């Protein structure tokens, strides 16, 4: 009762004795490495704080300090980015001519002929061509100097030191008690209001006072070295008044509720700025102010030290209906006592958020001169897609882990978790039927197209030239969004994106965004997306549901979350755990996200990206997606054989590195197969012969070479498979988009 | 280039022989399974005990060596085909200079010679090389299918099939039809055989299509 | 090309089969008492030398052929 | 001597809301299993087919498909509840066997009066060679 | 093929497939045959030409003799 | 408070729950009045009704989507196709009956054998009536 601050003083002593002795955290790991399996389990169980202590207080404290360490690492990373922008980048040269200078921020040394990697990017500069979109970000912030990047990098280094000090302090000097961590209402109140709310409000203040006059002058077109420094704009309303007249009235309209007078910088326009190809910074100012107010409102819902407010538990307990029995009874207790439950929820929502970010950033480019930077477009989209997919698979894994370790049937009686666990066969049966049906009517359609094309019967295959499959619903939604401004969005002057329809937004002779048409090929690829997503969710859901028990192995949860098998009995029980379900879900997520990024790349290179020639848009590939994507041979020939020409012919250029990784990744992927098709027994007996060879010469180790465990063999295999595949696609995309575009 | 390729061939022969000889000699018993001859030539494993004994039988040594035989004969045929494809066009230089690095193999052999093969059927019609293009994609499909049996193992499939059995015994208008044989997932060794058979058939069909369509197209 | 590739693949498969049936001979039809002290028993006696030296030869060839290819590349 | 107890068919079942993992067509053609125990308090337990049931005061009966499900349930009872139960095998013609506590004493404790079936008095490599037993319809480890 | 061994594509067997479109029937009529055919890549034409077989009656006689021989075995 | 989901037959240890889709009176009546779930009726006549419905149902796909769909003569080609489909499914029924019944009167060796014959004469009839409906229906 009563949310308050509670800490233990000096719980842990800051020594170096435990660094001298590896494996101190785990009782089983202690007593020396008798075999190399000890070496592997030392790392595999380093962060598994559950198996190092049963006290939820200690688990929570370790999690808190680890989060501080992660924040420190992220601040080191940001400091590195800003420092490289300040020193080894052509940012100041790129500001003057953002349309023809290729962004760069990493130079290499002369050491072994690698100097060739220094591209002739522009601005009288030589270096690798970055694709992280940092230049557009900095310009949107309103930087326009290389001293400001140095100041930001040094400030980020100081803040990294602060993060590391905070982690050390809150583990070793003043560590929170468990009842501090369990104040979820107060943490939610502070993450809705204080974090997201005040953060959005502060960013709106920055944009209003820094990013808006500076970028206004740059967009009018001025050498940045003449523009007044941001504090000059901030401190006197005279300059802003000459740029934005409403600043001549000050804050009086704000406190008089005559807010319409701020309409010159608080606009509702939508669309893209014609000169930059990005959203209006006035629109984003208004957006951040609005959502900051909305989050400050959101952060007052829950009850703390005063009577007003709602209780999460009371709200949860009151949502019960006829179809659910007890409903959300016990959900509160299984969320404020298990970290893996929160990790599953947060990872799922975070990966979905990343994917949404990717979508909303290709369609509606938010930074100046970022749409025209095709490399930045493609790289940012693909990167956020992959990050989202990984986070989603992690959500599945940690849902399984909670279902194995932190789930007790005593408090989960006839509530929602119990109801779901009590009919899992129905869910899995129907989801498997959906996967079958979608797989057939998505891939068999492509195979029918292939067979009809190979037979010389194009009048039979599904295409715009023959049997049509037109996305009527998607097209209707596109039209509805187009017709919004002035109808259902009366105060919006233009559509939110030039992808619904309208005109072609082209910047600097390059198309920024033009309407995207959906046809039979788009229908087919969307159903391919649905099929892959459904099989992935089937794998992960089946793992979560049958984590505890199964009609095959009822005592599965007694074997733990991560175990190889249960013997060759019952016909064979290989990969029956939840961990192996995550292991297969990784492969299916890879397949899903890979098809998604292939679809994005081909559709954008074929129907959006290109150059305007004063008479029409000449796309990079010429529109072949609409007619060639209907067949598998079309993807193998018109997208994968054709567009690989820029990566295999990259030797002796600045993209030569992309030519190496493209090959090198092909190695890693293939190498992964070693670990995925083989089994531990072969390797153990091979290592036995090797150890005999060593014994014959008195060079055998005292630490036993042991072949990798079954679980570790599978983990190594999947890690290498994903690494090889993702690196191949990354290098191919980058070389293609940095040689054309 | 001939030096490098012959040493690749030597690597292939030696590793395939290593797998086969080891599985032949380490077949009456290992240090891990000292009584292996009591179980026969083919068996799944020896349970998850003693660290795990997947692929422990001699049949699994044959299984693992078939992949290496395929890879080695693929290297041999790639070498012969590119050497003679340079020979027949009079352009010995392409091989003699481009065969000393692997991007030369990927670009000047696989990518360059696949132009006519993948153009057998296309939205503008087809020619006589359409059958070989279809067979090319067909072999790709078979090989990719074989990975399913090679990577996924009996245990996900058993639970999945068993949920399906619940679905069928339990749906109207279909209870009138019942299985005479209880549907069970493929055994372990059987699944290894199935995946290996798909792998080999896909390998052979893909290379045969590429070879015939890349030689008959140009000559 | 067709004839060469055909007979080469046939030969590769047949070699794998020859070694598979050697393994089956050892598992099934090998009698230690009759084959005591003959070349068959003697080659089973020092199998670790054979396997370790095949391992060394294959490791050497792989390391070096891959290394030269990667260096040239 | 020991006398296995008789299966009393009229026994209360645990409070359970119904599951999709219960019996199937195999329990009407082949055979199924029944587990009976005695609870000292009405408490929530985890039924091996997914979900949670509540065991009632006194005698409780619960029928499953495979024997191994019954033994998994019994191991749960022995560890987390210290409750001892009996597993019967029911055929669909009416015949009933008595299974797990075969001699009243659990399998880990010596009963003195048990049968030593399948106990070879040789080591593991002292078995016969397959070449000697060729064309015999057996394996080396049963000679 | 005997008359012009270098300018004739050896035919394997005829194609009878009821799924073919008209263009495929057009595209598979090659080595002078009346209908769609397969072009042989087995080199049996060269072998039979080298060992003395010149006309089709000799090929038919060989086929009949070998059919009878298979029946005898 | 409305308890819609219950175990079947009130027995919570059978692999079913009764749900507003499995046991609602409309669905139960509709399925019980289907010819398959009528034990009393003669198996030959139930096979006749089933064959009628399935043969007539099965014509449309080939009519509208067969290889020769655009040519006028598609109706008769498709009638032939559906006769063939019914014939093949007929030999399926015979194999099933001759396998599962070797050691509801439908679930018997002579009950199924007649049901297989009833499916025939009704099955081809729907494939025939489907052809006539193509040539007689005004709207078509
Ligand atoms: C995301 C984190 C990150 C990453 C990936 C890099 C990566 C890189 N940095 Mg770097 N850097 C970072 C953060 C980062 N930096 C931060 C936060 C700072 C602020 C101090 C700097 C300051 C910095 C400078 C001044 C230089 C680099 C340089 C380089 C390049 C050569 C690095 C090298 O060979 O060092 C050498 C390897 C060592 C083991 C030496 C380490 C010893 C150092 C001095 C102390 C750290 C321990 C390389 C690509 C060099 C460069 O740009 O090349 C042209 C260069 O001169 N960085
Ligand atoms: C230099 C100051 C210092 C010192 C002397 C110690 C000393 C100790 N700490 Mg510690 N701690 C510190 C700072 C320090 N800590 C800080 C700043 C944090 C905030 C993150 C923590 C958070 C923390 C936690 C949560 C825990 C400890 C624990 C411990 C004790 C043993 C665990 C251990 O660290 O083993 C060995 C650790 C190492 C040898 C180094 C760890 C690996 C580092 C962090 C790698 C950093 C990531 C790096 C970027 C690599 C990623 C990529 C890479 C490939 C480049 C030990 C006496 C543990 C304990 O209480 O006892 C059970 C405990 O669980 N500390
Ligand atoms: C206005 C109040 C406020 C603010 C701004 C934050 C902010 C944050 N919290 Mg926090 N929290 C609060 C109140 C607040 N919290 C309260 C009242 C509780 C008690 C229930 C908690 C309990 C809590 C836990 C258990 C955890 C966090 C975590 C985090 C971080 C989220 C991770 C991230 O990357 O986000 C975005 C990152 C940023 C926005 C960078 C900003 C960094 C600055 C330095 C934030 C420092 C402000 C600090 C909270 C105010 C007091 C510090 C002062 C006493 C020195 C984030 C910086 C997580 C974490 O990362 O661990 C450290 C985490 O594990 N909070
Ligand atoms: C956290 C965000 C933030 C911050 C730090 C500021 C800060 C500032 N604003 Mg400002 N403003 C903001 C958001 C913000 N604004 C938003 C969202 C709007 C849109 C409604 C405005 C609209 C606005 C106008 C029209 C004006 C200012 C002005 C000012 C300056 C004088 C006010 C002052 O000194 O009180 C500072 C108060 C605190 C630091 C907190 C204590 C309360 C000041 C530097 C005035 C100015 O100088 O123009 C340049 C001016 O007239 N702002
Ligand atoms: C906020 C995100 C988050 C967090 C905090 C955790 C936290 C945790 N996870 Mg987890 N997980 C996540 C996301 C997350 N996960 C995601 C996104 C996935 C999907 C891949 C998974 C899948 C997963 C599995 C399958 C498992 C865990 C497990 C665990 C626990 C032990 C982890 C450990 O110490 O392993 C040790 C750390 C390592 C071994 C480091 C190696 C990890 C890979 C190989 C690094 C990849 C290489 C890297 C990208 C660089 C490649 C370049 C190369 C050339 C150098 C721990 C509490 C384990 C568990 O038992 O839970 C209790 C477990 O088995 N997680
Ligand atoms: C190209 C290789 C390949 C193929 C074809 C498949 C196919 C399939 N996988 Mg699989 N998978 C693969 C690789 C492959 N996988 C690999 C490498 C892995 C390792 C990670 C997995 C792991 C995996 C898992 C874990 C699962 C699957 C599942 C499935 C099935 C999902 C149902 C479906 O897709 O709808 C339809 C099937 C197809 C579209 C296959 C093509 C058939 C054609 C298009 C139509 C068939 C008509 C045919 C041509 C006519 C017959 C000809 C006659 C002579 C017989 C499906 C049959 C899931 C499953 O079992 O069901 C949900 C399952 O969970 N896969
Ligand atoms: C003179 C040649 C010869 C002979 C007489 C035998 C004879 C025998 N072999 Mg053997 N073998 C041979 C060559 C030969 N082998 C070769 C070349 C290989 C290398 C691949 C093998 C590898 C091998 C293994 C691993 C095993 C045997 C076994 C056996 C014994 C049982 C065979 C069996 O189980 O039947 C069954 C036959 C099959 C299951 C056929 C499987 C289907 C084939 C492999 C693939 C079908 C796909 C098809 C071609 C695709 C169509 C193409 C189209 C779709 C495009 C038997 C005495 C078994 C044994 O001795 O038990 C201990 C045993 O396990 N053989
Ligand atoms: C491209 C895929 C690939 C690769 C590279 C290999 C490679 C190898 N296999 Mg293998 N194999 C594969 C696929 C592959 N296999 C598949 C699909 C199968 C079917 C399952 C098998 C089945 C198989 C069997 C049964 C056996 C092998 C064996 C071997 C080894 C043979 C010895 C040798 O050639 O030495 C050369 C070494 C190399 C080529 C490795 C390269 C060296 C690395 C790249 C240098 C390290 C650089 C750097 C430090 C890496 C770390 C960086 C990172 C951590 C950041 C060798 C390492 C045999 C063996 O075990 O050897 C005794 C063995 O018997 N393989
Ligand atoms: C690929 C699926 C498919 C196709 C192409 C057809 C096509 C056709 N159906 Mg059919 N139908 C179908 C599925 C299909 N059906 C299914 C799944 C059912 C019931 C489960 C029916 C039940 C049905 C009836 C009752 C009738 C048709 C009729 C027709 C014909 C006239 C439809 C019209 O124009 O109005 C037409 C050729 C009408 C007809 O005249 O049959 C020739 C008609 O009476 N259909
Ligand atoms: C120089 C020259 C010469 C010489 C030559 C030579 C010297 C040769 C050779 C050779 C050789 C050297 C060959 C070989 C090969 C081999 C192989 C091919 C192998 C094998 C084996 C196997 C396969 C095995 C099997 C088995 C097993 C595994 C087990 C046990 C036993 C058995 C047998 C069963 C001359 C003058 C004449 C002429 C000219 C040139
Ligand atoms: S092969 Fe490996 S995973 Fe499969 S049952 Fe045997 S030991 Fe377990």
């Amino acid at each position: 009762k009563k949310v308050k601050i509670v800490v233990d003083r000096n719980p842990v002593a800051t020594n170096f004795e435990k660094w001298a002795k590896p494996g101190h955290f785990s009782r089983t790991l202690s007593k020396g490495p008798t075999t190399t399996t000890w070496i592997w389990n030392l790392h595999a169980d380093a962060h598994d704080f559950d198996t190092q202590t049963s006290d939820l207080e200690e688990i929570s404290r370790k999690v808190f300090s680890a989060h501080f360490g992660q924040l420190g690492i992220i601040f080191i990373w940001l400091s590195g980015m800003y420092f490289h922008g300040a020193r080894f980048s052509n940012y100041e040269a790129w500001l003057t001519d953002p349309t023809h200078i290729k962004p760069s921020a990493q130079v290499v040394w002369p050491i072994v002929g690698q100097e060739i990697l220094n591209a002739d990017v522009g601005g009288g500069f030589q270096g690798l061509q970055i694709t992280s979109g940092f230049f557009q970000l900095w310009r949107a912030a309103g930087i326009t100097s290389e001293l400001q990047l140095y100041t930001t990098a040094i400030g980020a280094l100081v803040m990294a030191a602060a993060m590391f000090f905070a982690g050390w302090f809150h583990y070793h000097k003043a560590a929170p008690k468990l009842e501090w961590f369990q104040n979820v209402e107060s943490m939610l109140n502070h993450h809705l209001g204080g974090l997201l709310g005040l953060g959005s409000l502060a960013w709106a203040g920055h944009q209003i006072h820094v990013s808006l006059p500076i970028n206004k002058l740059l967009d009018a077109g001025v050498d940045p070295k003449e523009i007044p420094l941001p504090h000059e704009f901030t401190l006197n309303p005279e300059l802003m008044a000459q740029l934005y007249p409403s600043f001549s009235k000050g804050l009086a309209p704000f406190f008089t509720l005559d807010w319409a007078q701020y309409s010159d910088f608080l606009t509702f326009q939508g669309g893209l700025n014609p000169v930059t190809g990005g959203l209006w910074l006035t629109d984003t100012v208004h957006h951040h102010l609005a959502i900051a107010v909305l989050f400050l409102i959101a952060g007052h819902q829950y009850r703390t030290n005063w009577g007003i407010g709602s209780s999460l538990k009371e709200i949860l307990e009151a949502h019960k209906g006829p179809f659910t029995g007890e409903g959300h009874k016990g959900l509160y207790e299984i969320l404020t006592t298990s970290w893996h439950a929160q990790l599953a929820i947060n990872l799922a929502l975070f990966g979905s958020l990343s994917i949404i970010v990717a979508h909303h950033m290709y369609a509606m480019p938010p930074y100046p001169y970022l749409a025209t930077d095709y490399g930045t477009q493609l790289s940012l989209f693909t990167h956020h897609m992959w990050i989202g997919g990984f986070c989603i698979v992690g959500a599945g894994a940690h849902a399984a882990i909670f279902m194995v370790r932190d789930y007790d049937p005593t408090n989960n009686y006839n509530n929602l978790l119990d109801r779901v666990l009590r009919h899992r066969d129905a869910i899995i049966s129907h989801l498997n039927w959906v996967c079958i049906f979608l797989g057939f009517h998505s891939f068999g359609l492509y195979i029918h197209n292939d067979t009809m094309s190979a037979l010389g019967r194009p009048q039979d295959m599904f295409s715009d030239t023959a049997i049509q499959l037109q996305p009527v619903f998607a097209q209707w939604v596109q039209n509805t969004h187009f017709l919004a401004p002035g109808f259902t969005a009366p105060n919006a002057l233009a559509s939110t994106s030039p992808s619904w329809g309208g005109d072609v937004v082209a910047v600097g002779g390059k198309v920024a965004m033009m309407p995207i048409s959906l046809g039979t090929a788009d229908f087919l690829v969307h159903h391919i997306h649905a099929f892959t997503i459904h099989v992935t969710v089937l794998i992960l859901l089946k793992g979560v549901l049958y984590a505890r028990s199964s009609r095959l192995i009822p005592d599965k949860a007694n074997l733990g979350f991560r175990f190889p098998c249960d013997g060759p009995g019952r016909g064979g029980t290989c990969q029956v755990s939840a961990w192996d379900h995550v292991f297969l879900g990784l492969f299916w997520m890879y397949n899903s996200i890979s098809i998604v990024i292939f679809h994005f790349s081909w559709k954008m290179q074929s129907d959006v990206w290109g150059t305007v020639s004063a008479n029409g848009v000449s796309h990079i590939t010429g529109g072949n997606f609409a007619q060639s994507a209907n067949t598998i041979n079309g993807w193998l020939r018109d997208f994968l054989w054709a567009q690989s020409s820029q990566v295999i012919q990259s030797y002796g250029s600045a993209l030569s590195a992309y030519g190496l990784i493209f090959l090198g990744a092909h190695f890693v992927w293939a190498f992964s197969l070693m670990f995925l098709f083989s089994g531990r027994g072969y390797w153990q007996e091979l290592i036995e012969s090797i150890v005999w060879a060593h014994n014959k010469l008195k060079v055998a180790p005292a630490i036993q070479p042991r072949a990798l465990s079954i679980t570790q063999g599978r983990a190594v295999g999947v890690a290498h498979y994903l690494l090889g595949g993702i690196a191949t696609t990354w290098s191919f995309f980058l070389a293609r988009i940095l040689a054309v575009g | 280039g001939d030096f490098l390729v012959h040493h690749a061939i030597a690597l292939g022969l030696h590793t395939t022989t290593l797998i086969l000889v080891k599985g032949a000699l380490d077949a009456r018993g290992s240090k891990l399974m000292p009584d292996k001859k009591d179980f026969g030539y083919s068996f799944p494993c020896d349970g998850p005990g003693r660290g795990g004994t997947c692929d422990i039988s001699a049949w699994d040594a044959f299984y693992l060596a078939v992949f290496w035989m395929l890879n080695t004969i693929g290297w041999v045929t790639f070498y012969w085909h590119w050497k003679h494809l340079g020979i027949w066009q009079g352009n010995v230089n392409q091989f003699n200079e481009s065969s000393t690095y692997l991007m030369g193999w990927l670009r000047d052999y696989l990518w360059l010679n696949s132009s006519q093969l993948i153009n057998g059927y296309n939205p503008f019609g087809m020619n006589s090389l359409s059958v070989w293009a279809w067979m090319f994609l067909f072999g790709h499909l078979i090989y990719a299918t074989g990975f399913m049996f090679l990577i996924s193992w009996r245990g996900y499939w058993q639970e999945l099939i068993e949920t399906l059995a619940w679905a069928h015994e339990r749906t109207p208008l279909a209870n009138l039809v019942r299985w005479r044989d209880k549907p069970v997932a493929l055994s372990i060794v059987q699944a290894r055989l199935v995946g290996l058979t798909h792998f080999s058939v896909g390998y052979v069909l893909t290379y045969a299509a590429f070879l015939i369509a890349s030689t008959s197209g140009k000559f | 090309a067709a004839l060469y590739t055909h007979h080469q693949y046939i030969a590769g498969f047949i070699m794998c089969g020859a070694f598979a049936h050697g393994a089956i001979f050892f598992v099934r039809d090998y009698d230690p008492a009759q084959n005591r002290g003959n070349v068959l028993a003697r080659i089973l006696d020092h199998k670790e030398a054979l396997i370790s030296h095949l391992s060394w030869a294959s490791l050497f060839l792989g390391f070096h052929t891959l290394g030269l290819y990667v260096h040239n590349d | 001597a020991f006398t296995p107890p008789t299966l009393q068919s009229d026994t209360p079942s645990p409070i359970f809301g119904g599951s999709t993992g219960g019996l199937l067509s195999q329990a009407q053609v082949e055979e199924f299993h029944v587990i009976t125990w005695e609870s000292k308090k009405e408490q929530i337990f985890e039924m091996p087919t997914g979900g949670a049931a509540i065991m009632r005061q006194g005698p409780n009966l619960l029928k499953l498909a495979r024997k191994e499900q019954c033994l998994a349930l019994l191991t749960q009872l022995r560890t987390k509840f210290k409750i001892d139960g009996y597993i019967y095998r029911v055929f669909p013609n009416g015949e009933v066997q008595y299974l797990h506590p075969k001699d009243g004493v659990y399998p880990e404790k010596v009963n003195a009066g048990r049968s030593g079936d399948n106990t070879n008095m040789r080591r593991i490599g002292q078995n016969k060679e397959p070449v000697q037993i060729k064309f015999s319809g057996k394996i080396p480890a049963e000679f | 093929w005997v008359q012009d061994p270098l300018h004739i594509r050896p035919i394997a067997h005829a194609i009878w497939d009821p799924h073919f479109g008209q263009p495929a029937v057009e595209a598979f009529t090659r080595g002078g045959a009346s209908g769609p055919v397969n072009i042989s890549t087995s080199g049996v034409y060269q072998w039979w030409y080298t060992i003395g077989l010149r006309t089709n009656q000799e090929l038919y006689t060989g086929s009949i003799f070998l059919l009878v021989l298979a029946a005898l075995f | 408070k409305v308890q819609v989901v219950q175990p079947v037959n009130g027995d919570p240890f059978i692999g079913m729950l009764e749900t507003p889709v499995t046991s609602s009176p409309a669905i139960a009546w509709y399925l019980s009045n289907l010819p398959a779930y009528r034990t009393g009726v003669s198996p030959l006549l139930r096979g006749v009704e089933i064959g009628l419905a399935h043969g007539y149902l099965l014509v449309g796909p080939f009519i509208k989507l067969g290889p020769l769909r655009d040519v006028e003569n598609v109706a008769e080609i498709v009638g032939c196709i559906n006769g063939a489909a019914t014939v093949l499914i007929l030999t399926l029924c015979l194999a099933y009956g001759a396998v599962t019944f070797q050691g509801d009167p439908l679930q018997s060796a002579d009950g199924w054998n007649k049901f297989t014959a009833g499916f025939a004469v009704g099955g081809l009839s729907g494939a025939a009536w489907g052809y006539l409906c193509t040539q007689i229906l005004p709207y078509y």
